[PDB]
């Protein structure tokens, strides 16, 4: 029994996962006075239609989908990704302990990067357009695949953090910058989702899963030694510098100056509406402080590139 | 596993916090966006309202009204006599940006006891509560 | 020589003080000095003094005067007449300067602490005056000062206790819970009212400790008069702090709903109501308590 | 040393912020305290409306509770307030006693949106209608 436990670790959340479903499942409500339904789904619903607010029970959410998450990886990077990588005949243990990662990154950011685009295309934010995220501000009532793709993604990111915090594997070199990023991630997501500022994250959320998708399947196609890695690493690079810099360029400029032309600008707490010359300054350091870590990689691919070029 | 709890705890510290400041903001909005003028007339009676930016609508103007006479006055030592007039020329948001702003849509006379008699005849036919 | 004369700072703090607030020719409450040299807060010409955040500099302050009286009473006199005495035990000299320090301030204290009673509807512990007038918003000057002083001293002392300038000592641990106990019941005994009930307990264990730091210096001087004095320290022990803090416990139990009003009241912050009176029991019969296990002591030592 | 004196001292100041604050909010929200609204519904949004407490519940924390209650519960954003405070001269400011046998309440409010307003209208009786 505990034998199991100490290497297959993905078996206590598995039980609690399992638990925790078949007792919403069978207790027949499946409605948000069944109290399992608070950590299960989505809870806060505006009437019928498809919009669901804010509210506590949205951190029990993120409190039950981090053992999902820690559970889901586990799980794949154990019984799928592991023997994956074994057929695959890496001789390096160090090499297939990174490749794990790797893969679990590129599962993660291809399973959400297109669930971020499609959730971009329901709505009139498509190609990043610049005036939507500021129109309907304060988005009080988010969409129901929307508000998923929002409390998953926090879910996620705040089980990597723990993750990180008991650290167990050794630092790695960028754990200086890593640790800020995930602090970052954090704050970025609790802010906008929290402040109403929800319809501007998916736009930093979507650059963000598609850069770190081609990112990953860089890493793992050099730790596999194929022969087709410098044509994906160029496709990286680009969709790089056009996700993570022209629109995040972009993004910022509307900050700059769409934050205040277009939509209400005046400050309103009795509406929780935030936008105004006071959460300019804040929202332009949060991003600015994004896009100088962003610049920094950017840095960094650019010496990749000059070594091997 | 301590900085695990700690992390935790730190970050549901500040989420809680964060989520009490826009509650406190929402219901004390009247504090932030409304400041209030008190223009005295004579004695303990003062000509009481409120002016700001465009969220100081007149629920703003009410609040900040009645936190001035229910705070500046103290019943317990001389019972009041106050009223509260409505602006019905002015929509119920009317403040703009610039700080000429315009009459306000809520004035109150609020006064002691000794100064009743001024507070009824600068009420003319409102209604003057007591406190 | 500040080094082996503490005092010398805050003797110096304290003169630049009290001369720039003497020479300016205000020397009421617009003086800024006002806030640390005098109490401030006084509603009109009348005899009676609010609170307010001043206070707590005017705390400060006297607690920076106190640790000046403290370091110069010891290098002054009370070293210099313990070297008198013939006594040449670092120990006994040490023990003899805090004792005759400790007799000094309580017979200053203590004697101040009856004259106030006396000028008040509290003479001979009567606990009517205690909640009649409650709650008590203003307090007359001797009155305020007094429990100003007393807090700024038990404050000093608290501060020197955790400084640990001399850190090894045998009676730290009942002393620093009576230091914490003080400072909190003087602190709330000030903040939420009840300024007239904290005086009796004030002067009883004013005179109290009084008369226990003359039976102990005179037990350290090994004199013949040690055991008259201890037997009238004993006697005023067991009249102040079990006899009178008996009777106030009684008053808190039965006379605490009577006198006054009992209904609770925040707006007029009247808090003498049947939620605090369970706190100020307890906070009451805690102290009670010390002092009975002190009395066991007493009769182990008698 | 010196670090443990300034913890302490930075403790004990805490503490006497805390109790100084706590003294400033009871008696500034007293009405919080002691008067506990009361809400009897009489459409879909108008809602009859007073505070019921002890003795220390003056009409002072009662007209407090219903004005809080009025700027709280109703969002004039949403859709324009419209309301009446109504004095219960009769009674004096300290009218409540400590037994449960309140009595008539010193304040007592009427608010509804403005869709049905003309209830509110009907049930102000000549009161004057404070639009919000
Ligand atoms: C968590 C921290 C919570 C802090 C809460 C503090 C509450 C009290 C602070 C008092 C400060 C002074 C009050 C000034 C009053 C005023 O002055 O209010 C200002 C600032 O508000 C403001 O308290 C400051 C903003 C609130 C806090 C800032 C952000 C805090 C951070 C929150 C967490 C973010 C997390 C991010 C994650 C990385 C705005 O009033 P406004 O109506 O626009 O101005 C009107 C105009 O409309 C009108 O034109 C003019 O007549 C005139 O100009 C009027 O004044
Ligand atoms: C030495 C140091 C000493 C420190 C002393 C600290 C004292 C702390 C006391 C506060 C405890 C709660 C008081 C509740 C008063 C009340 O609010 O008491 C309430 C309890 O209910 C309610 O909401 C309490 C709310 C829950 C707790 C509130 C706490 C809020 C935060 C304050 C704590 C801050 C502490 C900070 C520490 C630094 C009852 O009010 P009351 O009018 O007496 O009773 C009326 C009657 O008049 C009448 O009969 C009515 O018909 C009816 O019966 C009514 O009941
Ligand atoms: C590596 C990433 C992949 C990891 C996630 C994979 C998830 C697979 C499914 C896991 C099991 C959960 C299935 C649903 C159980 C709960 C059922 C329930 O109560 O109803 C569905 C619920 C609410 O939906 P519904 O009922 O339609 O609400 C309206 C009410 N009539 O529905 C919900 O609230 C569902 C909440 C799901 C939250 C997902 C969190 C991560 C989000 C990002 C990745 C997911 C992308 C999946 C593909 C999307 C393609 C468009
Ligand atoms: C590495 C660390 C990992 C930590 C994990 C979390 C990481 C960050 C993940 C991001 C999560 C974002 C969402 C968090 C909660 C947001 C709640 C919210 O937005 O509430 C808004 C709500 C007002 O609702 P709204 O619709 O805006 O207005 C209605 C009236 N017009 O406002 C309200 O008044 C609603 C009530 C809000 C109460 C919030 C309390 C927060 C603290 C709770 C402590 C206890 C938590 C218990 C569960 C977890 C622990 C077991
Ligand atoms: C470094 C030098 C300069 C230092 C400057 C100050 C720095 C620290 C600032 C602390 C701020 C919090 C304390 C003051 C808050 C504001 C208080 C105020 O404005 O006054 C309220 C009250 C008096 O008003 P009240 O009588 O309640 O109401 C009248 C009704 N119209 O006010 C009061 O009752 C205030 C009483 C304060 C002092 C009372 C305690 C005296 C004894 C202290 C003993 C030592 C400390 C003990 C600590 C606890 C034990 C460890
Ligand atoms: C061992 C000591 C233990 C003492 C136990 C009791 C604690 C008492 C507090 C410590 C000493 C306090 C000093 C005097 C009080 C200072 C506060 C004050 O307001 O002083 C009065 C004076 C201005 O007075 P004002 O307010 O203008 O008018 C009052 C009448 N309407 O303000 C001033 O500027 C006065 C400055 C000169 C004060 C001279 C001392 C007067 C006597 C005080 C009692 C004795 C304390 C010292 C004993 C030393 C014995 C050697
Ligand atoms: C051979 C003589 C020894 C006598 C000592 C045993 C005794 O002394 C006597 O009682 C006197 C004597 C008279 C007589 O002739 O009758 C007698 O009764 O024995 C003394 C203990 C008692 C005084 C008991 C008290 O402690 C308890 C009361 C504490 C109350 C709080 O404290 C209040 C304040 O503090 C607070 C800050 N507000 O023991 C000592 O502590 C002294 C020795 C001396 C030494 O030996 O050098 C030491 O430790 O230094
Ligand atoms: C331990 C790093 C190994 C990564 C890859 C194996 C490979 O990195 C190396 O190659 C190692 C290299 C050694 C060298 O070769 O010189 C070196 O590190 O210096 C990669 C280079 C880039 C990925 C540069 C990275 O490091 C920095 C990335 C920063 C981004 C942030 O993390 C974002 C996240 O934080 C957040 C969660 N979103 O892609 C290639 O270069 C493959 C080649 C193969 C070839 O040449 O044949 C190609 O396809 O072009
Ligand atoms: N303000
Ligand atoms: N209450």
């Amino acid at each position: 029994y505990r034998e199991m436990n100490y290497r297959h670790s993905w078996l206590t959340p598995f039980f609690i996962l399992v638990c925790v479903y078949s007792a919403y499942f069978l207790s027949g409500n499946r409605t948000e006075s069944n109290p399992l339904h608070m950590f299960v789904a989505i809870s806060y619903q505006v009437d019928g239609t498809d919009s669901y607010a804010k509210g506590i029970k949205d951190l029990s959410f993120v409190f039950f989908y981090m053992i999902f998450f820690t559970f889901l990886r586990e799980f794949l990077m154990d019984v799928v990704i592991r023997p994956f990588t074994v057929y695959l005949n890496v001789t390096s243990e160090h090499r297939q302990k990174r490749m794990l990662e790797q893969m679990y990154a590129i599962f993660y950011c291809g399973v959400s990067g297109p669930f971020g685009l499609y959730i971009m295309y329901h709505s009139d934010l498509w190609l990043f357009k610049t005036k939507p995220m500021y129109r309907t501000y304060p988005v009080i009532t988010n969409p129901f695949l929307f508000k998923i793709f929002y409390l998953g993604q926090a879910a996620f990111w705040a089980q990597q953090a723990c993750v990180l915090v008991l650290q167990l594997e050794k630092p790695r070199k960028d754990y200086k910058e890593l640790v800020f990023h995930h602090i970052v991630t954090l704050l970025l997501i609790w802010s906008s989702y929290v402040f109403h500022f929800t319809k501007m994250g998916l736009a930093i959320y979507i650059t963000m899963d598609v850069s770190d998708f081609f990112l990953s399947l860089s890493k793992t196609l050099n730790y596999l030694n194929s022969v087709f890695t410098p044509f994906v690493f160029g496709l990286f690079v680009f969709f790089w510098i056009y996700l993570r810099h022209v629109v995040n360029i972009r993004i910022l400029w509307s900050v700059l100056t769409e934050f205040r032309h277009e939509g209400n600008y005046v400050l309103n707490f009795a509406t929780q509406q935030y936008k105004c010359w006071i959460s300019l300054p804040i929202v332009f350091v949060l991003i600015a402080a994004l896009q100088l870590v962003n610049l920094y990689w950017l840095f960094l691919i650019l010496r990749i590139l000059y070594r091997l070029i | 596993i301590f900085n695990l709890f700690r992390v935790c705890f730190i970050s549901l510290l500040l989420i809680a916090a964060v989520e009490y400041f826009k509650y406190g903001t929402r219901i004390n909005y009247e504090w932030f966006h409304c400041t209030p003028i008190k223009e005295p007339q004579s004695g303990s009676v003062i000509k009481l309202w409120a002016r700001g930016g465009p969220s100081c609508d007149k629920r703003g103007e009410y609040k900040t009204i009645v936190k001035r006479i229910t705070r500046d006055y103290e019943p317990n030592d001389e019972h009041l006599s106050f009223c509260i007039i409505e602006n019905d020329n002015v929509p119920p948001v009317h403040y703009p940006i610039h700080e000429d702003k315009g009459e306000p849509g809520y004035v109150a006379y609020v006064g002691y006891d000794t100064d009743s008699e001024l507070v009824q005849e600068l009420c003319a036919d409102s209604t003057i509560y007591h406190m | 020589i500040s080094y082996r004369h503490a005092w010398i700072a805050p003797l110096m703090i304290l003169i630049a003080v009290y001369s720039a607030y003497f020479t300016s020719g205000n020397t009421t409450k617009t003086n800024v000095l006002h806030r640390f040299v005098a109490v401030s807060y006084q509603i009109g010409d009348t005899n009676a003094y609010g609170k307010g955040i001043n206070d707590l500099c005017f705390v400060f302050y006297y607690m920076i005067f106190f640790t000046f009286l403290r370091e110069f009473l010891m290098d002054v006199v009370i070293r210099p007449f313990a070297i008198r005495l013939h006594v040449t035990s670092k120990h006994r000299i040490k023990r003899i300067m805090e004792q005759m320090y400790a007799i000094f301030y309580t017979g200053v204290s203590g004697p101040f602490g009856i004259y106030c009673m006396y000028h008040s509807d509290l003479w001979f512990f009567n606990t009517k005056a205690m909640y009649r007038t409650y709650p008590d918003f203003t307090n007359p000057f001797l009155f305020k000062v007094f429990y100003l002083g007393q807090a700024a001293f038990w404050a000093q002392q608290a501060c020197i206790l955790v400084l640990q300038l001399e850190k090894p000592r045998k009676d730290h641990n009942e002393l620093t819970f009576h230091h914490i106990v003080t400072l909190l019941l003087i602190w709330s005994s000030y903040v939420f009212h009840f300024t007239k009930m904290g005086l009796p307990i004030y002067i009883t264990m004013d005179v109290s400790d009084f008369l226990l730091s003359f039976s102990k210096t005179l037990n350290y001087l090994d004199s013949g008069l040690a055991f008259f004095s201890f037997a009238i320290f004993v006697v005023a022990w067991i009249y102040l702090r079990h006899y009178i803090n008996l009777k106030i416990l009684w008053s808190v139990l039965t006379q605490f709903r009577t006198e006054g009003n009992y209904v609770l009241n925040f707006a007029t912050q009247q808090y003498k109501c049947w939620i605090s009176l369970p706190i100020v029991f307890v906070l009451i019969g805690a102290l009670q308590l010390v002092n009975l296990y002190w009395l066991f002591l007493i009769f182990r030592v008698l």
